[PDB]
């Protein structure tokens, strides 16, 4: 098995449109992620509350969906509950809160994407594993 | 292969070097008490290497050969057996520690 | 507790005969010049 | 220092010789026993006693309780040949974790 | 001699949300209800019927659209005290 | 948040599941940190009257960059491998983390515990050199054999 | 008497089939399958997220054969016993009043003989050692000679280790 | 005033407020008004087991126990709605607050009874007619009891109601019918009664103090064992005010 | 000679049975009040707290424990690092509900170690003996220490030390593995190059010299009596012995210096003792063992198993079950 | 009957770590 660009095709939106990261682009989303969001999301789990993971699948059931790389952007610069009923940026790392939250302050637009890109893929390679916990270990 | 092919030539490795104390021993004119005390890594080679798998249903779980393999090899004991209850494990400590 | 009943004995022997066993012997010992 | 000492000193090799080759032929016993399953794995008293009263609680009960996690969480993968699929439904966890 | 939650799973209560019993984080499994409707709708338990869940007070119309919508995934059963009990609810030791 | 009274929730074993007494009565957070309750830091100390964790504070005066401290400390618990792969034991690899605390606490607990060998080491040998037998025992003067037997 | 072969089916008439006990444990999960092997059913340790449930999954029990022969039970409680019975294979009726029996399994005489055997064969491995080596250096038993030369155990002094007459 | 630091280590946190003995002033109820209890605090001073007699045709007693879990008795920060009612008594309607501790008394002879000291879901009135709370006011009421272990507690060998193992796991071919009230958890909810003094008022202050005394059940260990009745004796403070 | 004079002449006399000295005066009374209260405590002890959850572990014999489950349990998490002595407590049944006992004992017993060690050093300057055997007992005390002591300190609580029990011992060794992965730690792989390394040589010198005993007796009588306490002439040859071992691997691997052997018959098991203690002591403070889970990954990201992963797999199934009910949240952070 | 055992097994230990100790064969330097 390989890292193919298949495997790097990810929806774009929500109308479906899909880009295609390159693997430079996954390895970049890889570390960004490790900087910056791991240390609550390890695995695609939450730590500080274990009810909401980054599957695809809880991200696809979002309000708005986060399950492409537009949700995941928009996430990351004014993250909101998950019915998109409140805005947590005070409490989520985030654009909006990089004052407050200062490794959000060095991540740009590319990188957002980037790290999308690896939240989105991570599932198709690990399968259960991701977000699935110490069961899946 | 590798696994049966180390485990007999080692085996085999064992019983040579305990001869090899024997007959240094006869030629410098000493007791064989060096031999003897070697009897006890072969017992337990014998008994962890080979017997135990023989009593199971395959050389599969046998110790494999490496330090992690090896530990899992203990917890899994502990696990399947809770082979730190058994009192001849408990001896065992007993003559290692002391 | 439903321990085992015959344990007492088996404890008791095993402790009683093998003594008994050394106890024998050391008498006799000392009772040598 | 200690009450006693050794006086002999062939003796006293001696049992530096005694002691770790016996302690090895013993773990080798029960090894060989370990061969059949034949193991020192319960007291049947204290699980009489556990069964019948809940609040009966000893650090023997509770290895035990650490065994049969060992078993359940490690058996599919240390043993693949068995297939063993176990839902998570069914792993034992204590509360949270 | 009968362990009630073993029973609960026979009941509508394993196939659905059981508005009076469930736990709040299988409100996740629906868009829209977690986590401010699930809270609402735990708050205000226990109902009589399913559809009860639509006179919660203070409900915006758009609240009552996604419970309008969310219905057929919803049960209510006998509330269960040993599920409601200890705040479990709210959090019954799951995690991951 | 979600609505659970903190204050009233019964936990499995009785003890409240968030909320507890201290043996002396202070109100302290449950679980296994009960053991913990001496801790003083300057995010929980607004939460505390005097009769310990305030329910009414709690209730009404816990402030985002209290949640956002509390998240941070919990996340980055003095916990990791000594790759320094973070979190406990059976953690994957993903987070490049030891505490510096661990660092430091463990350094010197290896120092403190070598340099008290030392001490034992050094001192013996200064008394056994100025009482003038660190070379070992005079054949001639072994000082046991001018003593009597013990039996 | 043998209770009869047990056949567990869900509530959609799939036949299931419960995961047997390896040896190896003591305990094991009540685990059942269908024919390809997908869990279909089994008997949960968390309830709270359990979906595989007797109850759930709607599963009954028939027998065919043996005492039971014709019967089947479709109350979880009851088809949970035998799922936990069928787990060591076929069931069977036990008097476990005359001997005061206790639930736990022993081995056979098969299994005592093979290890009383497989011990003594250790522990007389031993003895031969013992005795082979009293029989090659019964004239160092009581100790080495007093006038051992040093130059026998030193190196180089003899061509042949052991050979005074390759000096 | 004293801070956590004055108090911390003490045994004080585990202590009602008390008022001074000239507070035997009556507080005012304007039935027009709604009140509310902003603080109900109840400190345990003695625990009384029933014991049980052989015979069941003598009298059963409350003895004398020994407290072993230390000085984590206390309820208190207890609050919830006091409503006057059409014939002028007053109902305490329990909100929220500390309402429960786990208790383990010990009776001579080494038997330890765990129970759950609580008042969660206190209803308790007063006689009619009471235009003002004094001295001589009193509350009885109704509480519940909740199983001691709740849902997820798992017995020492695994056995548990949400979560645990549903079988003697240890001695896989017994006859479960003898073990069924070990390995089938039950929850129980029962009710206890209580009755509130009242021999302080604070009218000014709207502080009441007084004793209480209790009755409930103790645990039953998930219905392995049948309950002990506990009676429990204290003190209590309330502050009353308008809402 | 004044009375003061002739105690202390007494009491750091050589003509005792059994050496008091200062450090004895420490040593007697605490030991005798660790080891009264533990055998009290063993047979006859009611249940004890330890995890602080209400729920009382059994630990004596008349409570229902044989010689093998049997422990004084550890005192309870809701005392943490408190100092727990009998008058802190409102009764003494108070006191043995939370497990006192563990404390009374502990404390005790550590001192009265760390005092025997002095003992050691002392009745090594009244004899005239070089000082360094205190050193070699200075590793076993160490483990105490970290099992007893530094272990409870680091993770705040002494509900987590050692239990004073054969099957407590198992139960935080496994826990230990579960919370530290200790195999994988270097200290404790030290510890045990250590301990085998010990017993090895301890039969490799045993079987060395008892090989190579001068013959003084007949085969009708024990080898032994060809020893006399106190001869001046050694009893076996250390010539033939390093032909016979040097022989056996080859010349340069013997040793044939008396003096070097013994040191390295000391210093081997010794310094591999401080490393576990070290380990123990370490991880006291979370440096855990080598973490390897899921480090090989392949070409498209799939885990690759090792063994290491397979240890995981078990220390998950440890920590999942161990105090099944004394956590409510989701990490064990201590 | 088993606690009895126990405890006097080890008592027996107890003793015997009397006798070995304060009853011993002196050793005699020759
Ligand atoms: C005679 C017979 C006696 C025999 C007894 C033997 C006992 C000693 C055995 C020692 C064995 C040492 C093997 C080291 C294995 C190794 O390859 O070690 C590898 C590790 C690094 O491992 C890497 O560590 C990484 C850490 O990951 C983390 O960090 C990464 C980026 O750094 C990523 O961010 C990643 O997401 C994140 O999880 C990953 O896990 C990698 O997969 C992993 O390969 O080296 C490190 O930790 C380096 C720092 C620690 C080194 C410690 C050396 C040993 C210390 C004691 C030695 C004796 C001391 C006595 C002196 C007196
Ligand atoms: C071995 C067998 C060989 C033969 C025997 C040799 C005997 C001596 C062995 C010495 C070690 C040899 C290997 C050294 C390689 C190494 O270590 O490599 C490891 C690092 C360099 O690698 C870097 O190591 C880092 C370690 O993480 C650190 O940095 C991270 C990123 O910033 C995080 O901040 C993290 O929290 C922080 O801990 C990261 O993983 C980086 O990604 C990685 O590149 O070397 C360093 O740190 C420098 C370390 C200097 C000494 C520090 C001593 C600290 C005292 C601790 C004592 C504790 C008790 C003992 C326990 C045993
Ligand atoms: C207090 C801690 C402690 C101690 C001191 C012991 C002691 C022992 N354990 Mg136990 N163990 C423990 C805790 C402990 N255990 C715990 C908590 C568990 C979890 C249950 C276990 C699980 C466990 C298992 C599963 C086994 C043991 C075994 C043993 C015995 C091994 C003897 C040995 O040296 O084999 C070492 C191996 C040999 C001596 C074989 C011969 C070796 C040859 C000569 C090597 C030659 C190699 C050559 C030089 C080449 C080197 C190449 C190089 C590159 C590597 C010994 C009595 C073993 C046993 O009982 O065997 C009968 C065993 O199988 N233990
Ligand atoms: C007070 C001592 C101390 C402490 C607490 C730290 C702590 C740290 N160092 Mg620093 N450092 C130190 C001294 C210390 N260092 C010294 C003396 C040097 C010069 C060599 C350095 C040079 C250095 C560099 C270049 C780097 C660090 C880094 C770090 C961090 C990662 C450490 C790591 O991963 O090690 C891995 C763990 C080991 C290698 C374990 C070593 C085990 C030793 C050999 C055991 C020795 C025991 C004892 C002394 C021997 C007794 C023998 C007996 C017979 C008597 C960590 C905060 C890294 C970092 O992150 O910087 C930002 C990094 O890159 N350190
Ligand atoms: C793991 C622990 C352990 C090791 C590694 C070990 C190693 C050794 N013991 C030896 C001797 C002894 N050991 C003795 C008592 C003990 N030995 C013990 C435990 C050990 N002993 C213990 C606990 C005792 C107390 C009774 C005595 C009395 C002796 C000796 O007289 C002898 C010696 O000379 O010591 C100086 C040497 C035998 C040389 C030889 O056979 O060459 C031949 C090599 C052969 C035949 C190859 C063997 C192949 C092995 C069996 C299987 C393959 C192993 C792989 C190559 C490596 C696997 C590594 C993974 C597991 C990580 C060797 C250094
Ligand atoms: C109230 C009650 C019931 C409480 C009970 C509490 C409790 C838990 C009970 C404990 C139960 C328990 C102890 C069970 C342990 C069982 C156990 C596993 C034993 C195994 C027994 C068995 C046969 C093992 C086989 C292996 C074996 C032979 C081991 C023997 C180990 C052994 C005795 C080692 C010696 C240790 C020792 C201290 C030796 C000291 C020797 C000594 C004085 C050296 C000093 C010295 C050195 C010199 O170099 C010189 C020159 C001289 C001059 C000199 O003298
Ligand atoms: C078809 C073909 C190939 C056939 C060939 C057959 C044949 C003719 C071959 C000949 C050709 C030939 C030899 C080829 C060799 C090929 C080859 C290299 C094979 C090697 C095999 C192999 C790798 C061997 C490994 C053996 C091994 C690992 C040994 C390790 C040795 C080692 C680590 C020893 C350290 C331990 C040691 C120093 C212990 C000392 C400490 C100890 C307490 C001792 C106590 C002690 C010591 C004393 O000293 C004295 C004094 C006294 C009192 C005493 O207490
Ligand atoms: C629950 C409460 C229990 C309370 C128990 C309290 C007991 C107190 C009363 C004790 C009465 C005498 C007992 C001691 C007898 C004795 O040892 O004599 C033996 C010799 C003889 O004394 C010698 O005695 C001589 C006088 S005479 O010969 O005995 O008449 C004298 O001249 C000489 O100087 C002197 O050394 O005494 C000595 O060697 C010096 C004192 C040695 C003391 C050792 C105590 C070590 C305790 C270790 C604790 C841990 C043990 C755990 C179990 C393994
Ligand atoms: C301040 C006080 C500190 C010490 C107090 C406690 C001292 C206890 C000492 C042990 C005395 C019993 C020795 C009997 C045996 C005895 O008297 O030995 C005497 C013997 C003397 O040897 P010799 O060289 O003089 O003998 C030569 C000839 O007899 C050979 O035939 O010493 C040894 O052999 C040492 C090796 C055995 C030492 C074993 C010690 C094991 C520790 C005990 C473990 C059991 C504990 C179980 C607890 C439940
Ligand atoms: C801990 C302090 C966190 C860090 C660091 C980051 N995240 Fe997070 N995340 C955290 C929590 C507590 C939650 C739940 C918030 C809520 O109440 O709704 C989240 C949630 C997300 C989500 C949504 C998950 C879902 O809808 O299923 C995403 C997509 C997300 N987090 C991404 C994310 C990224 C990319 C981060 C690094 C930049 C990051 N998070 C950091 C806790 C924490
Ligand atoms: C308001 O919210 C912002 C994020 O939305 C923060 O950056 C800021 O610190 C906070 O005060
Ligand atoms: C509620 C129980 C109804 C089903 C009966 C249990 C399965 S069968 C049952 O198993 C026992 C071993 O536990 C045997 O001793 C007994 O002979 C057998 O009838
Ligand atoms: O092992 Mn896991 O981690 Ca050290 O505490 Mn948290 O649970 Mn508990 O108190 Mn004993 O133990
Ligand atoms: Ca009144
Ligand atoms: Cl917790
Ligand atoms: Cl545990």
């Amino acid at each position: 098995a390989e890292l193919t660009p298949e495997v790097l095709t990810v929806p774009l939106n929500s109308e479906g449109k899909t880009i295609t990261l390159t693997e430079k682009q996954y390895l970049e989303g890889k570390r960004l992620f490790q900087y910056a969001c791991a240390s609550c999301h390890v695995g695609g789990i939450t730590k500080t509350n274990p009810s909401l993971d980054l599957r695809t699948e809880t991200l696809a059931l979002a309000t708005p969906p986060r399950d492409n790389i537009e949700g995941l952007v928009d996430y990351m610069k004014n993250p909101t509950t998950y019915d998109g009923e409140q805005e947590i940026a005070e409490v989520h790392p985030s654009l909006r809160s990089a004052d407050i939250f200062p490794k959000m302050r060095n991540l740009t637009e590319k990188d957002l994407v980037a790290i999308a890109g690896h939240i989105l893929v991570e599932p198709k390679i690990l399968g259960d594993k991701w977000g699935g916990g110490k069961v899946y270990y | 292969g590798l696994w049966t092919f180390i485990a007999l030539h080692g085996a085999f490795g064992l019983i040579g070097f305990m001869l090899r104390q024997f007959e240094i021993a006869r030629l410098v004119g000493v007791r064989p008490y060096n031999a003897i005390a070697f009897s006890a890594p072969i017992a337990v080679f014998v008994s962890v290497f080979l017997i135990y798998p023989l009593g199971q249903s395959s050389w599969f779980f046998a110790p494999s050969f490496g330090v992690a393999a090896i530990f899992r090899f203990l917890l899994f004991f502990q696990g399947f057996h809770n082979w730190t209850l058994n009192p001849f494990h408990m001896m065992g400590v007993a003559g290692v520690l002391g | 507790m439903e321990v085992n009943q015959l344990g007492l004995i088996a404890t008791a022997l095993f402790v009683l005969v093998p003594s008994v066993f050394l106890i024998i012997l050391y008498v006799q010992t000392e009772s040598q010049q | 220092i200690f009450g006693i000492a050794f006086s002999n000193k062939r003796w006293l090799h001696f049992f530096m010789l005694f002691v770790p080759v016996t302690g090895l032929w013993m773990s080798a016993i029960g090894v060989v026993g370990l061969a059949l399953n034949l193991r020192s794995y319960d007291f049947i008293s204290q699980e009489i006693r556990a069964a019948e009263d809940p609040e009966f609680e000893t650090f023997y009960t509770k290895n035990l309780l650490l065994n049969e996690g060992i078993r359940a969480w490690m058996a599919p993968q240390d043993q693949p040949h068995e297939n063993f699929v176990f839902p998570e439904e069914v792993l034992p966890r204590g509360n949270a974790l | 001699l009968v362990n009630v939650v073993d029973e609960k799973l026979g009941t509508a209560y394993g196939e659905k949300i059981d508005l009076n019993n469930t736990n709040i984080a299988a409100f996740i499994q629906y868009r829209g209800l977690y986590p401010t409707l699930a809270k609402l709708i735990v708050k205000n338990a226990p109902y009589e019927s399913v559809e009860d869940v639509l006179n919660i007070p203070g409900l915006t119309e758009r609240q009552k659209q996604i419970l309008r919508e969310n219905l057929e995934h919803f049960t209510v059963t006998e509330v269960e005290t040993a599920l409601v009990e200890g705040g479990d609810r709210y959090n019954n030791g799951l995690y991951k | 948040k979600l609505g659970a009274n903190v204050g009233s929730a019964q936990g499995p074993t009785g003890l409240g599941k968030y909320l507890m007494r201290s043996p002396t009565g202070e109100i302290i957070f449950g679980g296994e940190t009960m053991r913990f309750w001496d801790f003083r830091g300057p995010w929980l100390e607004p939460l505390r009257g005097p009769n310990g964790l305030d329910l009414n504070k709690i209730k009404n005066d816990i402030q985002p960059w209290q949640e956002r401290r509390a998240a941070e400390y919990m996340t980055h618990a003095p916990l990791g491998s000594l790759n320094s792969v973070g979190g406990v034991a059976t953690e994957i690899n993903s987070v490049n983390f030891v505490s510096p605390r661990s660092w430091l606490a463990t350094s010197h607990f290896v120092l403190a515990f070598f340099f008290l060998v030392g001490h034992l080491w050094h001192a013996g040998r200064a008394r056994a050199a100025a009482a003038g037998f660190e070379k070992g025992i005079d054949r001639e003067s072994e000082p046991v054999l001018s003593m009597p037997s013990l039996d | 008497a043998w209770k009869g072969h047990a056949v567990f089916r869900n509530k959609e008439g799939e036949e299931l089939f419960v995961r047997r006990m390896p040896a190896f444990f003591e305990s094991f999960p009540v685990i059942l399958t269908d024919k390809n092997g997908v869990v279909k059913a089994d008997i949960p340790f968390r309830r709270a997220e359990s979906k595989y449930s007797f109850e759930q999954q709607g599963v009954t029990v028939s027998f065919y054969g043996g005492e039971l022969n014709g019967q089947t039970f479709t109350d979880p409680p009851t088809v949970k016993s035998y799922a936990r019975k069928a787990i060591f294979g076929e069931i069977f009726e036990f008097d476990t009043e005359t001997l005061n029996s206790d639930g736990i399994f022993r081995t056979s005489p098969r299994g005592w003989f093979t290890f009383a055997h497989a011990v003594f064969a250790l522990l007389f491995f031993f003895g031969h050692i013992w005795h082979g080596a009293r029989t090659l250096f019964r004239d160092v038993f009581s100790g080495i000679d007093p006038e051992l030369s040093p130059e026998q155990v030193e190196w180089g002094f003899y061509q042949k280790v052991g050979d005074v007459t390759t000096r | 005033t004293l801070t956590y630091d004055d108090i911390v280590g003490t045994g004080l946190a585990n202590k009602c407020p008390t008022l001074d003995d000239t507070a035997r002033g009556a507080y005012p109820i304007d039935s027009s008004q709604t009140y509310r209890i902003a603080r109900l605090c109840l400190q345990p001073t003695t625990f009384l087991v029933k014991e049980e007699p052989k015979n069941k045709r003598q009298e059963a007693e409350f003895v004398p126990t020994k407290l072993v879990t230390r000085e984590t008795t206390s309820l208190d920060q207890i609050q919830g709605e006091l409503k006057v009612n059409s014939d002028g008594s007053l109902t305490f309607v329990e909100e929220d607050g500390i309402d429960f501790q786990p208790v383990t008394v010990q009776m001579a002879g080494g038997e330890r009874i765990p129970l759950l000291f609580t008042v969660k879901n206190l209803v308790a009135s007063t006689q009619p007619n009471v235009t003002s709370i004094t001295t001589s006011t009193d509350f009885k009421g109704e509480f519940n009891v909740p199983s001691y272990r709740t849902a997820n507690f798992l017995d020492p060998k695994g056995r548990g109601l949400a979560s645990g193992y549903d079988s003697a796991i240890a001695l896989p071919q017994a006859k479960e019918e003898e073990l069924a009230r070990a390995n089938v958890k039950r929850f129980s909810l029962t009710k206890g009664q209580i009755s509130l003094n009242v021999a302080k008022v604070d009218g000014r202050t709207g502080e009441i103090a007084g004793t209480f005394e209790s009755e409930q059940l103790s645990d039953d260990d998930m219905g392995a064992h049948e309950p002990h009745e506990v009676k429990i004796q204290g003190v209590f403070y309330a502050s009353i005010e308008p809402a | 000679a004044n009375l003061w004079e002739r105690f202390c002449n007494w009491v750091t006399s050589t003509d005792n049975r059994l050496y008091v000295g200062w450090f004895g005066v420490i040593m007697i009374p605490t030991l005798l009040a660790a080891t009264i209260c533990f055998v009290i405590a063993f047979i006859a002890a009611p249940p004890v707290d330890i995890d602080g959850i209400r729920e009382p572990v059994s630990g004596s014999l008349l409570y229902g424990n044989n010689i093998i489950t049997g422990a004084v349990v550890p005192s309870s998490n809701a005392i943490g690092l408190h100092f727990y002595p009998i008058w802190e407590a409102a009764s003494l049944d108070e006191w043995l509900y939370n497990g006192g006992p563990y404390q009374l004992i502990i404390f005790h017993f550590l001192l009265g170690a760390s005092c025997y060690m002095g003992r050691q050093w002392e009745l090594s300057y009244r004899l005239g003996m070089r000082p360094w055997i205190c050193v070699a007992y200075s590793a076993p005390l160490a483990s105490a220490f970290a099992v007893f002591l530094i272990y409870p300190i680091g993770q705040g609580s002494f509900s987590d030390g050692m239990p004073l029990g054969i099957s407590g011992t198992f139960n935080f060794m496994i826990v230990f593995q579960a919370e530290h992965n200790i195999l994988m730690h270097p200290f404790h792989q030290l510890g045990v190059a250590g301990v085998f390394g010990g017993a090895l040589f301890c039969a490799m010198h045993g079987s060395l010299v008892t090989s190579s005993l001068i013959r003084e007796t007949t085969e009708t009588e024990s080898a032994n009596y060809g020893y006399k306490f106190g001869q001046e002439e050694e009893t076996y040859n250390i010539v033939a012995a390093h032909g016979y071992f040097g022989r056996l691997i080859f010349q340069y691997a013997s040793f044939n210096n008396s003096r070097s052997l013994h040191f390295f018959l000391a210093a081997w098991p010794v310094v591999g003792v401080w490393f576990a203690a070290l380990g123990i002591s370490t991880m006291a403070f979370n440096l855990n063992g080598f973490n390897f889970n899921h480090s090989v990954i392949d070409a498209k990201g799939n885990v690759i198993n090792t063994w290491a992963d397979i240890i995981n797999r078990a220390n998950l199934g440890m920590e999942v079950m161990h105090e099944r009910n004394a956590h409510n949240f989701p990490l064990d952070l201590a | 009957m088993e606690t009895i055992t126990y405890v006097f097994i080890f008592a027996c230990i107890i003793a015997l770590f009397f006798f070995a100790i304060f009853f011993r064969e002196p050793p005699r330097i020759t």
